[PDB]
């Protein structure tokens, strides 16, 4: 059903990979290789960001677009459905 | 029944907004990869590790385009 994680990786790989091959598919496997090892290296040694990155944008002078995120940000929980950890990724790559 | 289509309305809906969130902090995902990463957190990948593993990729992508 839903996807083996591996399959998963290989598709975010692909997803952002730069332009038959060889050096195409010989770069394939080393950004898999730097997505695996990556990982492996960074597991072995909430909202509060993500309120203070809108009062950021509105001493970067950007009124307009912190008033839209809170609001993105209020409404998304205002919702009883299947997500602080992608906000934390969010927030992780402001 | 309705609430089973009803369902894929309001993760689509619901996907779209915190995209342009995504759009809104300048994170670079674009649609395709941001779902691929809503998959990989929702099957249990640790957001700092998958972030730290985008940041990563897209420095050596920048560094393998020479």
């Amino acid at each position: 059903s839903m996807a083996s994680i591996t399959q998963l990786f290989d598709d975010l790989c692909e997803a952002l990979l730069p332009a038959r091959s060889v050096n195409r598919k010989r770069a394939k496997r080393s950004l898999k290789k730097v997505a695996y090892n990556a990982l492996f290296t960074n597991l072995f040694q909430a909202r509060n960001k993500i309120l203070m990155l809108s009062f950021d944008l509105r001493v970067g002078g950007l009124g307009p677009k912190a008033d839209r995120l809170e609001e993105l940000v209020e409404e998304l929980e205002a919702a009883p459905l299947l997500v602080g950890s992608v906000l934390d990724l969010l927030v992780q790559l402001a | 029944a309705a609430a089973a289509a009803a369902n894929l309305n309001a993760v689509r809906e619901t996907m779209d907004v915190l995209l342009e969130i995504s759009r809104i902090l300048n994170t670079g995902l674009d649609m395709e990869t941001l779902s691929i990463c809503v998959r990989l957190c929702e099957q249990g990948i640790n957001p700092e590790a998958l972030s730290s593993v985008i940041k990563e990729l897209r420095k050596a992508t920048e560094a393998l385009k020479a």
